[PDB]
């Protein structure tokens, strides 16, 4: 069976960065794209970025354009999301999500369901 | 786009001569592919449908003598029937299939050149019965004869009848390969009654001097 | 030395459309009356060949293209059609001498979660050669703006996935098609059948 | 064999009508088979009209036809079909449905064809014509201004095919159809045998049992 493994979520005082690593075990070969969603307290989960497996185009959402980098290691079958000038409003729990859908247009990886998802990880911004 | 001619569209052969058909096509029919040229040949003895003899122009098909053979080069196709026999007797189409529409040739009717044969001419009055109708119709009729070219002329008191005469011929016999022929002169009783004198002139070329048979009226 | 069909037909898995699969059958007798007398094929359209009768007639070598496409597009196999999968995907000559076989496998490749691992290109600069087999992923230029591997405003990612679902309709669920193309060389003929 | 085709039976209609004729593909592997259709018009040659692939029914018809006729099929049941909007006159022919295994293929299989007939009828008078003599004297049926086509003659019922020629119809200006037939027979042999002509039309149902005999 397909797992997904995040990890490198913990604590950061607003203005530092923070690393997330979402580590993939399965049908390697059959991977379309990787995509980070964070859940916030009291918020539904939102789309933040996803990246295509084959060529790295990245699909930044709206309200981390210009703070975060996703980015993917295809040998280590790793997708990872830096986490630059961490906001207050970035506290929530980031889900790593997986589709086997190859869709020519990237920007439909927000609209678009992930057929495997992680258990998700902490990331708490402090003082 | 393509269209087909045949030629000849009659051939007259004696048993077991050669027979050659010319089929000559607008547009060029090969497959540059594969060297063939998408030409066939098709048989058709009469009340049955058409029977394919040979395909990509000199392939034969299945149930198909050695003596059908087929060439061609682009735009020029032959069909060749060495040792000509009995039941080759029929009309032959070529069919172009490089592309739709597919498109035949007008046919091209192949007979037996026979022994020649002279016909056995005989006359026949109209019936009472259908003087009494208003038509009266006289029937010629020439009984196994070759070749074909048989003239047929009506005299009503030695004088040519011509516009009101119609001729209908068999085709070649299943048995003696010989035609037989019915020229019906058709008028009204009125004008039937008029005249006394009906007769039948036949030159065919079995016969030296010309053949009249005839009846007067009332007999 | 018996042709084997049985290993590009019956294939467990198939490609996909635009990374097509040829298969060089050669020095090998084959009775292709096994293909047509078989009743459980969709599409068996023959182009420029009787295959009744090439079961007596001795061929250079046989070609056989399998890959699945959704059923709609089936007729798109074909000389002289033009579309999506016609024009950049798989384009077959004008002069084709060949036959295209297809039948429903939504029974196959088919998932309720949607089996999105069938592709198929989208986009080209222009129309693909007959038998070309194009697998590059070029991020294409469609605007004025050059593309240097960077997607987004005017440059797409030229491939697409199908999802095939068994709930699909007849002609969104996917067909497997495999393409006997015949040729005839000057070369002596190594791919016959019995009679 | 591999593929035979059925047609449907034979078809006496009416201008105006319409009229879908069937061919049937008796067999297995029909699937790779494309059924055309081809006229046959009275004494002439033959036209291709246009083809069917029941599989995908893709359908390509000759100009000559293009606006005229349908060719549809029921890939169900192997069944190509032909109809007619609106019958002329002229669509008078016989129609051979006719297969090859492909397209751009020769047509390898033939139906032995549909007879199509579109006119209004009309039943034949039938007048005898008696013979002369003595070596041998004939005598026959003129068969006159029946429509349309065609007619069957027998004689003594049919026990006398003994030496009888029966010859093509002859369209008159009266724009019905007549045809003779006759049969030899020795000299003395009219003094007593009998010699009835049986002359069936089937448009109009009508038989005739017409005795011929020498004149006085
Ligand atoms: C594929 O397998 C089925 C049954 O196993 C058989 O009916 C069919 O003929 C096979 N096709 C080929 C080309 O071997």
């Amino acid at each position: 069976q397909v797992q997904l493994v995040e990890s490198g979520g913990g604590l950061m005082q607003a203005g530092g960065s923070l690393r997330l690593s979402c580590a993939v075990s399965g049908r390697t070969f059959s991977t379309a794209a990787m995509g980070w969603f964070r859940q916030a307290p009291g918020k539904e989960r939102e789309f933040v970025a996803a990246i295509r497996w084959s060529g790295g185009s990245a699909y930044y959402a709206d309200s981390v354009k210009g703070r975060f980098t996703i980015s993917r290691d295809k040998a280590k079958n790793t997708v990872y999301l830096q986490m630059n000038s961490l906001k207050y409003e970035d506290t929530a729990v980031y889900y790593c999500a997986r589709t086997e859908n190859v869709r020519s247009l990237l920007s439909d990886y927000a609209t678009w369901p992930y057929d495997y998802w992680g258990q998700g990880t902490q990331v708490t911004v402090s003082s | 786009d393509i269209q087909l001619t045949q030629s000849p569209d009659s051939l007259a052969v004696s048993l077991g001569e050669r027979a050659t058909i010319n089929c000559k096509s607008s547009q060029s029919v090969l497959y540059s592919s594969i060297n063939k040229n998408y030409l066939a040949w098709y048989q058709q003895k009469p009340g049955q449908p058409p029977k394919l003899l040979i395909y990509w122009a000199s392939t034969r098909e299945s149930g198909v003598p050695d003596r059908f053979s087929g060439s061609g080069s682009g735009t020029d196709f032959t069909l060749t029937i060495s040792s000509l026999q009995a039941e080759d007797v029929a009309v032959y189409y070529c069919q172009q299939y490089y592309s739709t529409p597919y498109t035949f040739g007008q046919g091209t009717k192949v007979e037996i050149k026979r022994t020649v044969a002279a016909p056995s001419v005989f006359i026949f009055p109209p019936s009472d019965e259908q003087l009494k109708s208003g038509t009266a119709s006289v029937v010629c009729l020439l009984n196994n004869f070759y070749p074909r070219e048989a003239k047929v002329q009506w005299k009503v008191d030695n004088a040519l009848q011509s516009g009101n005469s119609q001729e209908s011929v068999t085709e070649q016999d299943s048995k003696d390969s010989t035609y037989s022929l019915s020229s019906t002169l058709t008028l009204s009783k009125a004008d039937y009654e008029k005249h006394k004198v009906y007769a039948c002139e036949v030159t065919h070329q079995g016969l030296s001097s010309p053949v009249t048979k005839s009846f007067n009226r009332g007999e | 030395n018996l042709c084997p069909f049985g290993e590009v037909f019956n294939a467990t898995r198939f490609a996909s459309v635009y990374a097509w699969n040829r298969k060089r059958i050669s020095n090998c007798v084959a009775d292709y009356s096994v293909l047509y007398n078989s009743a459980s094929f969709s599409t068996f359209k023959c182009y420029g060949v009787s295959p009744t009768k090439l079961n007596d007639l001795c061929f250079t070598n046989v070609y056989a293209d399998s890959f699945v496409i959704r059923g709609d597009e089936v007729r798109q196999i074909a000389p002289g059609q033009t579309g999506k999968i016609a024009d950049y995907n798989y384009k077959l000559p004008d002069d084709f001498t060949g036959c295209v076989i297809a039948w429903n496998s939504n029974n196959l490749d088919s998932k309720v979660g949607g089996n999105y691992n069938y592709l198929y290109r989208l986009f080209r600069k222009s129309n693909l050669k007959p038998f070309e087999r194009d697998i590059s992923t070029e991020i294409y230029q469609a605007g004025s703006t050059p593309c240097n591997g960077v997607e987004g405003f005017n440059c797409y990612f030229p491939l697409q996935s199908y999802g095939f679902q068994p709930t699909n309709g007849v002609g969104y669920q996917p067909y497997r098609v495999v393409v006997l193309s015949f040729e005839l060389l000057h070369a002596p003929a190594t791919v016959c059948g019995p009679k | 064999t591999q593929m035979q085709l059925v047609q449907s039976g034979t078809e006496v209609k009416k201008p105006g009508e319409s009229l879908k004729i069937s061919c049937k593909g008796s067999g297995y592997g029909f699937i790779t088979y494309w059924i055309g259709w081809v006229r046959q018009m009275p004494g002439k040659g033959l036209e291709w009209m246009g083809i069917i692939y029941p599989g995908d029914s893709e359908t390509r018809y000759s100009p000559s036809f293009q606006g005229q006729v349908t060719i549809s099929a029921d890939k169900s049941i192997n069944t190509a079909y032909l109809q007619w909007s609106s019958l002329k006159a002229s669509d008078t022919a016989i129609y051979y449905c006719a297969g090859g295994s492909g397209i751009s293929t020769p047509m390898d299989v033939w139906g032995q064809g549909t007879t199509v007939t579109v006119a209004s009828t009309k039943g034949p008078s039938v007048f005898p014509l008696a013979p002369s003599s003595g070596g041998t004297a004939a005598l026959g049926c003129l068969v006159k201004d029946y429509f349309p086509e065609p007619v069957t003659v027998s004689w003594n019922s049919g026990a006398l095919t003994s030496g009888v020629h029966t010859f093509p119809a002859v369209l008159q200006s009266s724009g019905l159809y007549s045809l003779s037939s006759v049969v030899t027979v020795p000299s003395s042999s009219l003094g007593t045998q009998t010699y009835i002509c049986n002359v069936n039309h089937k448009p109009s149902n009508t038989k005739v049992d017409k005795k011929v005999e020498p004149k006085s």
